């Protein structure tokens, strides 16, 4: 599991007894196998209405409001949310983290001040006759 | 479901006091 | 398992490739020695011990530019047989580099290419780096190209050439070697990208605010463009482009395959964060007449086909609104027979910068690949420079002294007259 | 540069095909080029 | 019980279908692993339409994935629901098509269809009673436009009494992202008009305009754009997987909506599309749905229906609703827009009502229209083709790989033959 | 009850038999020490067929291990299941045959067969009711092709009222591991066709193709190819040592698949074959087994069956499973592929059903088949022999041991008669 | 248990065995003292009750200079003291001196030790001979030894590893005489003669190992590697083993056509092993390239006959069959129309072992190929072209008539090799 700190996005590779993929660099939802919402429900900015006049710029032509009415409760995994020895629901799959790399250890002990990372382990002759010399 | 002879030698031999039923 | 093979011929091709392979290692996290503390297959091969080896052949007749790579900081990266050297240079001489010394190591070069080719499970194209005006940059690549054209039939053949600039140039025999190279590029070369020194010089003064650039500044900037067009093979994106299609949808006639390159946004560190660098203005900087990377005026000619290659955080709608913004401008003239001339490409990798460089850390970039008829005026001022050489037969006897005839001068001249009348024929309205 | 580099370092050698001069290399035989140049630099 | 075989060709067809299998797995309660996890049994009585049972209680899709480039298959395996697909159904070439119709249909595509059709046929005798085929592709590329016409030619040559669901992405006038789109469209409509029972036309400009007016989305990326197509993709065949009150399968849709053998290009639509802010302000009722159907901004094609006439209209409802209100409202729209519907056909409108709405909504409805306004989509392609054909630009690439000058004139002639029918019946 | 004697000759026969004695030991639950460690008692009721009882509960295999070069028997004893073989059953010479049929038949393999015949005859009288012989070798070598066909000749003249089931690994053109084996192939099919009743042709190119496209393994070593062969070895006779509902022995297969005294060349198969990464997505059903027995990809011989017509086909099923689905689908494949079977004989398919599937599987099916597509298997050896004997090359190794050149002409004449009769009846 | 006999004759054969028997004691872990610090060494060594191991070779030369180097050198306590037969007067580049007068005095002792060595081995495979054509001892002594071995041991196989003289560089002047007079008896009393040319090893060492100026220690270690490659099947385990007769029937089709080649691959230094990838398909394509061959001939002008491949180390038979199929599809490689099957494959598990201080890298997979080819007829022609020019003036003759040989056998040897060139053309022509 690679967690990029630039975009807070998670990608996964596999280790065949190679790489393949098994996942893509996207945001990982946290709670439950999520339903695919109706379109338009996942936008980032709440808008009131477009400008009434016909001539306008398309990107600018939106007025935003002060109430965010239809917020869906979408929770995404983060560096605080995932740590060592924590069960993670990858799209319905229970995944256990058991060790990590030295840069991850250094980043965690620098940011959150956690000092201990214990790597969880996962795993004549026949008898003789007397008719001759032994 | 959605909701949820022992030996060839001992069978041909060693039959003095034992019958076929006794073996 | 789609691969590209690189050949670097001449001092210009070798020195650009030093910055080109430096960038590729920095893109991918591969250390200079060759290990780590799947997008590598396109340009590297993973050995059993964990080493990674490039897919380039560094060949030149003059050892003094190969030796500085052998003694340089990238000595553990390459294979010691891939770095072919010679005995004496071409010395700015097309006769010397093609038919006097160029035959003595040409079979060595051919077997290394074949030894590299059968290792690749899937081949896609060639990337040849050279310069027009050089002896090795003309003599070696002309001999090399027709042998690979008859060895491999349908493979794409991409070249990157240093155009001798109109006003400024280094050597004197430059008009001769520029004409004598084109008689191979018109038939065996599939798509030859073209760039000059003076336009990179001009951009470094204004955008980067460099008062006194060197070739170290140029080679990094050329390396960014060539790393931007091959990004779709390694990294993923919203819609990717392989080597075959962006030269499919760009070459409409068999003799019109000479595009122009443009990079955006090129900027220094101080002015970048003051600017707003969104999608709607990085593509408008491409079509400014002061930002094209070949010294010519695009307003005189009309655009023929264009390719836009976006990298980083780019929303696909911001591309389409920018294109419709471009098509409403009067100065951006298009040919009537081509209704749609724009090709897009989106990649999910932001650009990177080498440490100790100049370019800023910018979330997005676009590379513009423009086929246009404005390059005819660049060839007219070079054909005129040829005609004053050939009128008084100056510098000729260094060509007949190695065993080659005089009639190829006139044959290449009417070849250039054939090429410059092609643009005037295809540039008219119907 | 390998010339002034310390003797105990394993990098004190040149790759094969190096046309640059190595002192005390013409007086050596029966060995491969990088180790020959390595002992020549010693 | 009725069986549908799915095929995905090209880059655009693969990503739309990858969103398609994500949507209907959610409707039937299928985990990404392939394990059934639902709440009601009505999603389980008809699962053999799209899925095949495997040992251990795992469900695999009945889809065949093909492209000439291995790059997109790594992405399809990479998806959130990419693990369910059969690895035996992943057939591909090695040389990219390069947006060349000859490189997908004649030169390199002729060496892959021998292996494509074996896997495609292997699912057919696995099925008991076959019904039809769905093939998702784009008309502008060199893979989907070329091999999609090649595959339907080979399928129809040995399944005569079946039906074809060709969900083609048509080229766009201003969102053109390739310079040889008129070439790859005119060379693919030759085989689409002859060997396809119905084709659903989707562009990108009308999908983008929906995302800015009805949905008010700031950044409508491709992962959101493909969801609009996938909703109508799953809404057309709801009568085969769910109980209803007035059922209508694919052949019933074909009989009611095809009056002439070469008029089968449709404009689809989705009714309950809302903006995010107006979720709690809108009254979701049948006249509100019917008003959103025949809105000129809600059709997924770049054709204005006010610039033409309607042949035959169908609407498939999902959810709990009456039948008087459905029939009266969709009779009132016929009387009010009486000039738009043709006078020589009575009862232009066909209704269909199911009993299970999609998850997360009280009711939904899918709108399918056959109109004369689709002639403008083909007119701009033909007049773009002629300007390039006159100067013979981008032509030596096709003719360098087995094509000739002759076949381009026949393709444009069949374009003009198809366009002339719509304007003939308009007046 | 019905004992089968197993003979191993050549290096190829020794390696396959070492794998063969491993699978049936695992099927009957026999550890390499020699005892019995199993769960079900059905593996013990029929144990005398393949194994012989010894004092202390130790079971020993009834097999004969013969090779002139003693190189391979050191590896046999050093293998995982090598302790069970009797040292009195290890009969060997001193020098190898050197890829020569002459030295393997008449000079070096001429005095060792006295020692082989006494072990075979001793084990023959130890059996209660003998059922027949099964033997494994290679035609492309010197010891297996030489002494194998010699031992076929000497046993047939002494046990006339028995059967021979030969498992011959025929050479392939592209996988040609020898340069002289056209001589050994032609000079062994002369002794094969007259003294064998049932011969199974096995190829290496067919096995390498199967492990690539069906099993999807990138390192197919010989420890895996012999496992695929050993599956058909243990599946041909699974109704002789296990219960069922429709039992069939090797003689019933012989009288249902051999209509003529010269048309007895078969082509084997085994088709619950899946990869490791595709086990989750396949339904183990009788329709899916029936589909993949009959394709050209699963045959263990380098022949395309669609270029010819079958004469007889037999299938042996294992597992607790129905019968109408068997009888319908065996009828369905005859009706659909009517042009793939000859029209002068009806009901080309024989079915046999057992009770016990092998370990780590749910149901199994073993395919054996007579076909006229073996013409292409023997035509290539014809053209190789004619173009090679024309210049009398590779011949001084043969005439320097006692045989005249006329035997080469007779071997071509016999084999030309064998390709005449299959083409006549196609 | 399976045993072989090696005979080393002349200064070349002794100096080969100095670097040939070095390898066997190293890879078996046998000390130069002769003690082991379970029967794979029985092929090349015999066990003594004290624990010492004694090799199975004979070292014969007519001058005591080169034996004395071995006798006082590193391997003094390894060889038997009667496995080192000495002579006082060298043959001095003369066929007659080695074959008639001096060699008759010590052949009874040489055949005494050979019969003594043969009676110790319970199972005998054959003889392996190491000598040089251009020397008096390497021509005279082996010619008399082979006619005295074909009388005592008839059916046993005889194989040679000869030093074939180079077309341009040479040591002596009279070697066109001394090479044709020693190949007169090889066509009737030998059965397989692998020939290695010295300047072909020179060009391999120049362009692959990058040794600029090599010496005999570099040559004899490579030749020591090729003999370990051909004999590795009897010594160790593998997928399928090879007997001496197995690759003999596979290589020689005629009583007179028995002249193969030899080539080793991969042959690189240590610093090239890390960068390149040594695949199975690559190490078999280096063998078929003409620049890697150990005889200075062009196989493109020649005509391939029968190829035997011997794989050592971590190899996969699927890769070998794919590699063979890729060999057959190149058209620079041609086979005769009467031998459609032209390949023999042998597999051995043991990877190569490199001596400390050697010029070779640690190789995980290597291959040996043995090709019969009629391209040697080009090399016999120039060897006979340079004979008739220097025989027409009757130069360098008077010792031959003064030491015992009649002059009239000169035309007999020229007639035999003229028919030999005539026989290569009859095999090479098709129908
Ligand atoms: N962009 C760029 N161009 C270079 C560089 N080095 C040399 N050139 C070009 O090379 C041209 C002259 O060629 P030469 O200097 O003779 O080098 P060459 O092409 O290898 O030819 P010869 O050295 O004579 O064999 C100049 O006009 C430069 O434009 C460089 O580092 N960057
Ligand atoms: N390749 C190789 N050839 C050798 C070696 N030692 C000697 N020779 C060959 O021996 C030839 C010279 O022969 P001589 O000097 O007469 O030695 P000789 O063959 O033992 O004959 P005599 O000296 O009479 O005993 C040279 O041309 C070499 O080819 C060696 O170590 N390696
Ligand atoms: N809706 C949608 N359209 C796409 C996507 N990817 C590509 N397209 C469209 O497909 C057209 C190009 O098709 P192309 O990829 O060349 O087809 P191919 O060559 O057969 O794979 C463009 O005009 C895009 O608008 C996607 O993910 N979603
Ligand atoms: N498939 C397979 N073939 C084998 C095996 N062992 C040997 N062979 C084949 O046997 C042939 C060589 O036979 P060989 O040992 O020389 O026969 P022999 O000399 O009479 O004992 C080769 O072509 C191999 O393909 C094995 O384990 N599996
Ligand atoms: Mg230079
Ligand atoms: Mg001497």
């Amino acid at each position: 599991l690679h967690y990029f700190l630039c975009d807070d996005t998670i990608e996964i590779k596999e280790l065949l007894p190679a790489l393949k993929m098994f996942l893509r660099r996207s945001k990982l939802p946290k709670n439950c196998p999520p339903r695919v919402y109706q379109p338009g429900q996942i936008t980032d900015r709440a808008v009131l209405n477009s400008y009434g006049d016909f001539i306008k710029n398309q990107a600018d032509g939106y007025l935003f409001d002060r109430y965010k009415l239809g917020k869906v409760d979408q929770e995404f995994y983060k560096d605080s949310d995932l740590s060592l020895g924590v069960t993670i629901n990858v799209w319905g799959r229970k995944v256990l983290l058991y060790d990590c790399d030295e840069f991850t250890k250094s980043y965690y002990k620098s940011k959150y001040g956690i000092e201990n990372f214990t790597s969880v382990s996962c795993k004549k002759f026949p008898p003789y006759n007397g008719f001759g010399s032994e | 479901e959605f909701g949820q002879g022992h030996t060839f030698g001992h069978l041909t031999h060693d039959a003095l006091g034992l019958s076929t039923f006794q073996k | 398992m789609r691969e590209c093979i690189s050949i670097h011929v001449g001092q210009a091709g070798v020195q650009i490739g030093n910055a080109c392979w430096e960038l590729y290692c920095l893109e991918h996290g591969i250390q200079p020695d060759g290990q780590m503390p799947d997008s590598f297959n396109t340009f590297f091969s993973e050995t059993g011990a964990g080493k990674h080896v490039p897919r380039a052949v560094f060949v030149d007749l003059e050892p003094t530019v190969i030796d500085e790579v052998r003694t340089g900081t990238y000595r553990q990266l390459f294979h010691p047989e891939q770095l072919i050297t010679g005995k004496e240079d071409a010395a700015n001489n097309y006769a010397r580099g093609h038919y006097t010394i160029g035959k003595e190591i040409i079979d060595l070069v051919l077997d290394r290419i074949r030894k590299l080719a059968d290792q690749c499970t899937g081949l896609q194209g060639f990337l040849v780096f050279h310069s027009f005006g050089g002896g090795t940059g003309s003599g070696f690549t002309s001999l090399l190209m027709e042998r690979l054209s008859v060895d491999y039939g349908k493979k794409s053949k991409l070249e990157f050439s240093i155009y001798p600039a109109p006003q400024v140039s280094t050597a004197v025999v430059e008009p001769y070697n520029s004409i004598l190279t084109t008689h191979t590029t018109l038939e065996h070369s599939d798509c030859a990208f073209m760039v000059d020194n003076e336009a990179i010089y001009d951009i470094c003064r204004r955008n980067l605010d460099i008062e006194r650039p060197t070739y170290t500044n140029l080679n990094r900037l050329i390396g960014q463009i060539v790393s931007s067009i091959t990004a779709s093979l390694r990294f993923d994106g919203a819609l990717n482009v392989d080597l075959t299609e962006f030269q499919t949808n760009l070459v409409p006639y068999p003799r019109i395959h000479f595009p122009l390159a443009t990079y955006a946004p090129v900027i220094s560190a101080e002015k970048a964060y003051h600017e707003q660098l969104s999608v709607a203005e990085i593509t408008n900087a491409c079509f400014e007449p002061a930002n094209q990377m070949v010294k010519c005026d695009p307003r005189h000619g009309k655009y023929m086909a264009c390719c836009l290659l976006y990298r980083g955080d780019v929303v696909p709608k911001d591309v389409n609104a920018a294109i419709a913004t471009i098509k409403t401008k009067r100065t951006i003239q298009f040919v009537d027979w081509c209704p749609t001339g724009f090709k897009v490409g989106i990649n999910y990798q932001p650009p990177t910068v080498v440490p100790g460089g100049d370019l800023a850390k910018v979330q997005r970039a676009v590379c513009m690949l423009s086929n246009t008829t404005a390059i005819a005026e660049a060839w007219a001022r070079l054909d005129h420079k040829f005609d004053l050489m050939y009128a008084k037969r100056a510098f000729v006897h260094w060509y007949v002294g190695e065993g080659m005839e005089e009639g190829e001068f006139s044959e290449a001249r009417e070849d250039m007259a054939a090429l410059e009348k092609d643009y005037e024929e295809v540039g008219v309205d119907s | 540069s390998p010339y002034s580099m310390d003797d105990r370092d394993p990098r004190k050698f040149f790759m094969s095909g190096f046309t640059g001069y190595v002192p005390c290399a013409r007086f050596l035989f029966g060995s491969s080029f990088p180790v020959l140049t390595n002992q020549a630099l010693q | 019980m009725r069986e549908i075989v799915h095929l995905q060709a090209g880059q655009c067809g693969n990503q739309i279908g990858a969103k398609f299998w994500e949507v209907i797995s959610d409707e039937h309660g299928i985990d990404p692993t392939g394990t059934y996890h639902g709440d009601s049994d009505l999603q389980l009585e008809r699962i053999n339409v799209y899925y095949n049972e495997a040992t251990g209680g795992k469900y695999v899709p009945r889809a065949v994935l093909v492209d000439l480039e291995p790059g997109t298959m790594d992405s399809v395996r990479s998806g959130p629901f990419g693990q369910i697909f059969r690895p035996d159904n992943f057939v591909f070439g090695q040389s990219g098509a390069g947006n060349n119709w000859a490189k997908g249909h004649y030169t390199e595509g002729a060496e892959l269809v021998d292996s494509v059709l074996d896997v495609v046929r292997k699912e057919a005798e696995s099925c008991d009673c076959l019904q039809g085929f769905q093939l998702t592709h784009s008309l502008g590329g060199g893979t989907g436009s070329g091999m999609g016409t090649l595959l339907i030619s080979k399928i129809r040559e040995e399944y005569p009494d079946r039906i074809m669901n060709t969900f083609s992405v048509v080229p766009s006038p201003k969102v053109s992202d390739t310079v040889v789109e008129p070439y790859n469209a005119t060379l693919s409509v030759h085989q689409l008009v002859e060997n396809t029972d119905e084709t659903y036309c989707i562009d990108n400009e009308a999908l983008y305009d929906i995302c800015f007016r009805t949905l008010k989305l700031t950044t409508p990326t491709y992962g959101d754009l493909n969801h609009l197509v996938s909703a109508t993709m799953s809404g057309v065949t709801t009568c085969l997987r769910f109980p209803g009150q007035l059922n209508a399968d694919l052949r019933k849709l074909a009989v009611n909506m095809v009056p002439f053998p070469r008029l089968h290009f449709f404009m689809p639509g989705f009714a309950p599309l809302t903006s995010r802010g107006s979720q709690q302000y809108r009254a979701l009722t049948v006249p509100e749905l019917t008003q959103q159907m025949f809105d000129a901004k809600n059709m997924m094609a770049a054709c204005d229906p006010r610039h033409g006439r309607y042949l035959t209209v169908a609407a498939v409802f999902r959810g709990r609703m009456s039948m008087k209100e459905v029939d009266e409202q969709m009779l009132n729209v016929q009387n009010k827009n009486s000039s738009y519907f043709v006078e020589w056909i009575p009862n232009n409108v066909k209704t269909a009502v199911c009993d299970i709405p999609p998850r997360g909504l009280k009711m939904s409805a899918t709108f399918i229209g056959n109109s004369t306004a689709i002639q403008e989509l083909f007119k701009r392609i033909s007049e773009q083709f002629t300007a390039m054909f006159r100067r013979k630009a981008f032509l030596h690439w096709y003719t360098g790989e087995g094509m000739d000058e002759m076949e381009f004139t026949e393709a444009e002639s069949n374009m003009n033959d198809l366009v002339s029918e719509y304007q003939q019946y308009q007046d």
